[PDB]
RNA sequence: GCAGUCAAGCGUUCAUAGCGACAUUGCUUUUUGAUUCUUCGAUGUCGGCUCUUCCUAUCAUACCGAAGCAGAAUUCGGUAAGCGUUGGAUUGUUCACCCACUAAUAGGGAACGUGAGCUGGGUUUAGACCGUCGUGAGACAGGUUAGUUUUACCCUACUGAUGAAUGUUACCGCAAUAGUAAUUGAACUUAGUACGAGAGGAACAGUUCAUUCGGAUAAUUGGUUUUUGCGGCUGUCUGAUCAGGCAUUGCCGCGAAGCUACCAUCCGCUGGAUUAUGGCUGAACGCCUCUAAGUCAGAAUCCAUGCUAGAACGCGGUGAUUU
RNA sequence: CUCUUAAGGUAGCCAAAUGCCUCGUCAUCUAAUUAGUGACGCGCAUGAAUGGAUUAACGAGAUUCCCACUGUCCCUAUCUA
RNA sequence: GUGAACAGCCUCUAGUUGAUAGAAUAAUGUAGAUAAGGGAAGUCGGCAAAAUAGAUCCGUAACUUCGGGAUAAGGAUUGGC
């Protein structure tokens, strides 16, 4: 009856419903849009994200306070091993929609997406794909019927790759697969690349370079059954309430009579699908090179991994991604990168970034050291030694 | 980049790495950590601190350098 | 208004009925917040200010002359920490503002203590009396 | 209460920029009344708190038009309810009045929303005091003080969580439909420019920041501590010593991990159609006319893009299918 | 000076637990007070054992202010049974 | 035993170890706690909670029925050997 006090809506109505997602992977509901005047690439990547660091780094913005300035940002790692292809998916446009006809695989796929397609992997058959690789054992009459159905029609593809889940330290011996677009010209171009590229790998280097803003693509981490103030941000009711402060008062109005959609109850709080856009990137490493920690200014010879390694993840022995902000899931979460679906122009995509320094002391407390040397040098020797 | 020092150890500091301290005249401190910086608080004396520098340094400890 | 420029996020600590040093020679000793200048809305949130902030204040020790009244502040010194870009924390003892028309002119003369950066490039006259800062 | 009409007069001249007497037609039902149809084998009967939605007769923000509009500031009016619309002193208060910040501090509804949501200050039981009245009992929208606020395990609704039936099982997808969130200001510069006699005094673009809202994250800073992790301290018991028990976690400092904070950080999209309105060509009317045909631009609006779920009876693709 | 009736509120006291008009008026406390305190008192309707005024001390009485204090609150969060 | 003390806390004697249990550690709860900056802005209203708290020394106002007020206020010390 008019509230005698206006104020704004606690929480947002277009990331409803916060209900639990199907999947740890995130589903990629939309790709850039394809310029087909351009070679075949990737618009997408899948990585794990490691963790979080600390990065300075010189500013180069002028009319700031702090331009020609050092400035200290935090930024969240994600190890990408290389991606391997293993199979080629056509989609053909309806007035239902984009509706896929066919996918082909490659001959030979590892026994870790093979792994993918059962659910008990130590007491099978392993049957999957034997007679598909039987396909295969003739020229591939069928395989070059598929592949020239493709062609014909098809006005989209997209490329079933997987991850090398094996080369990070999780447990995880089954990987992780997915649909990636292509967004680049001629179809034909672009199944002979990918047959090119079956059984062979893809990475990042490829894709990504310095600078580029991207969208991630995670699963939020989870909370459980959660109470409806730190679920929606309500205030708390005052202590002399009885039956519970940590509610809302006013569920609704008498007419309607009926509770409304609007109204914050209780429920899952968190493992929900959500994409977050203009991330920078501010290196692209390589596991090869040990001196992935290491900087122009920073000579000394240092990989990212901080001293214990990174906390729940482990170290990083491939090559990794670390990225501007904060980044949707917590760690050992499987991360869909995706490449900006627009031109940014803010001065913010358009700042070259130069590290400076970068924070490999460890997480597991207040590390106050970067390197095992350092801390012998500074201490000196101890009780143990030679 | 600089690496300063605890005020009350004199151990390193890199940036974001402490929190500092500006007292009511202007003498500032860095401190690595909220342990520093309370140990300051209450009013603490390093040079009997037996694990800082300002103490193994009083006692001439660990150094076995100055005579190489 | 009055001040020459800018200013980044920064912690708050001073709400209103909060009560702060006069660290100027203008003859009070306190100054009691009660309004923020910028300070938009929301419901029973109350207004916080920050260092260099203009606020509008009063006084409850200090010249008979110089109480029972409104005037405004600004503030200098902040015990509640905060962040810069450099991401360095750090944090007064105390909580000091000053007396100032709103223009950014002080009526004190000279200051007594330390000053933000922030207060400094943002309000000159005060950059100007101002002795050690930070 | 609110909106219209005619125009006598104001408006230096000028009814109609703005107003508008005498009169007059209407709207609403958030005022208060009139009624007494419902409920007296009972609907919990002030106000506050919290929360959502809705309305426009729009306070501000957007695009506009007009002005006795030079500029600035201001006023009148249109589209618009997309987003917002505060903090405190006194009072039980609604209301009312003050202080102050603000772009603005617009008004109203939903059983005068909301008591198995809170409170119980007020009214409105029993106790007690005064005043006035009454011979007296006792009374008085006259004052004052103290005065038990119950039940959900059910149905629906909502929130989130399962899941049968489709040949089985596994993997990848489509996306019907439903929802949607971005907001507002300041500083610099434009520019002491334009404008103006001066007085004073803009705007567009651009740059840097901020507010409100929202979504994630925990590197760092802070907090939290049953890591009962280390140390210390009291009483007492184990003969001592070491080591340890009990003190409803014995207490204190540190206290990582984990969780968390505008007390930390990061992030918050672009295309079309449109309204008002201004115009194009141009008829009707041999002229005129943005309009009738037809047409260009054009808003914080709409639909899309993007964003969340994925129909459990909507679907596709693919692998495998038992001595 | 009178009528009136038996006499006409004396000392004292107050918007007070008594005052309608009432947020009474002045001052003071406040940034701001329908609150409070002190003063005015033709006081609807104060008042002398139907006890008046004042009053140290005491009050699980009612009320205002101030200092300290504090998660009551800005603004919520974490932990244990 | 500590300690002013039959206080609180631990123990000897004697009696008990019995009050449906098990696994988890979500929300909301009951009881309990701690929390940066601020400090009653909340609220009818400081309800609740916090703060102070023992002993010794020091000093201890107004007003007063001269007895008190008063632990006033208000400062400093406490260990072990």
């Amino acid at each position: 009856s008019h509230r005698k006090y206006e104020a704004p809506r606690h929480g947002h109505l277009g990331f409803l419903p916060r209900k639990r997602a199907a999947s740890i992977r995130a589903r990629v509901k939309a790709f850039p849009k394809d310029d087909r005047s351009k070679p075949v690439a990737l618009t997408s990547f899948l990585g794990y994200k490691a963790g979080m660091t600390t990065i300075v780094r010189d500013l180069d913005r002028p009319g700031s306070k702090f331009h020609k300035r050092e400035v200290v940002e935090a930024v969240t790692v994600v190890d990408t091993p290389p991606v391997v292809v293993v199979g080629v998916v056509g989609y053909v446009e309806t007035p239902r929609g984009l509706r896929s006809l066919t996918t082909v695989w490659a001959e030979h796929l590892s026994d870790e997406v093979k792994r993918r397609f059962y659910k008990n992997w130590y007491k099978s058959k392993k049957k999957a794909f034997t007679k598909y690789s039987a396909k295969y054992a003739q020229d591939g009459a069928g395989i070059e019927r598929e592949l020239a159905r493709i062609k014909k029609y098809a006005s989209v593809v997209r490329v079933l790759v997987h991850t090398q889940i094996r080369k990070t330290p999780l447990a995880q011996k089954k990987a992780h697969l997915a649909e990636i677009q292509l967004n680049g010209g001629s179809i034909s171009e672009k199944v002979d690349w990918a047959r090119e590229h079956f059984e062979k790998t893809v990475a990042v280097d490829s894709v990504f370079e310095q600078n580029e803003m991207i969208d991630a693509i995670a699963v939020t981490k989870g909370h459980g059954f959660e109470g409806v103030t730190h679920r929606w941000g309500t205030k708390k009711l005052p202590r002399k309430t009885h039956r519970g402060l940590r509610k809302v008062a006013c569920i609704g109005a008498w007419h309607p009579a009926h509770v409304m959609w609007s109204v914050a109850r209780a429920g899952q709080r968190g493992y929900h699908s959500r994409t977050s856009i203009n991330h920078k990137i501010y290196r692209v490493g390589k596991g090869d090179d040990e001196a992935n920690g290491a900087t122009s200014f920073d000579r000394t010879k240092k990989t990212i991994t901080p001293m214990g390694g990174f906390v729940h993840y482990g170290e990083i022995k491939n090559d990794f991604i670390m990225v501007k902000g904060c980044i949707p899931g917590n760690r050992k979460r499987i991360v869909t990168l995706r490449k900006s679906l627009y031109t940014n122009t803010s001065r913010k995509a358009l700042e070259e970034v130069s590290l400076k320094w970068i924070d490999t002391a460890s997480k597991f407390g207040k590390g106050r050291f970067q390197t095992p040397a350092e801390k012998h040098a500074f201490m000196g020797t101890l009780k143990k030694d030679l | 980049m600089k690496v300063e020092i605890d005020s009350f150890s004199g151990a390193k500091i890199y940036p974001g790495r402490g929190t500092l301290f500006v007292r009511g005249d202007s003498k500032i401190f860095r401190f690595q950590n909220s342990k520093s910086a309370s140990l300051f608080k209450q009013r603490k004396n390093p040079r009997r601190i037996a694990w800082t520098v300002l103490f193994r340094k009083h006692h001439k400890k660990g150094i076995t350098e100055e005579v190489a | 208004n009055g001040a020459q420029g800018t200013k980044f996020r920064i912690s708050l600590g001073l709400p209103v009925g909060a009560i702060m040093n006069c660290a100027d020679n203008s003859g009070a000793r306190n100054l009691y917040i009660i309004a923020v200048k910028g300070s938009g809305s929301r419901l029973n949130r109350l207004p916080a200010a920050s260092l260099g902030d203009m606020v509008m204040a009063t006084v409850k020790k200090g010249k008979p002359e110089l109480r029972k009244k409104v005037m405004p502040a600004i503030v200098v010194r902040q015990a509640k920490s905060w962040r810069r870009r450099d991401g360095v924390f750090l944090y007064f003892e105390d909580n000091a503002g000053v007396i100032a028309n709103p223009k950014g002119e002080m009526k004190g003369s000279a200051i007594t203590g330390p000053v933000g950066k922030e207060c400094a490039d943002l309000w000159p006259r005060v950059a100007s009396n101002s002795g050690v800062v930070v």
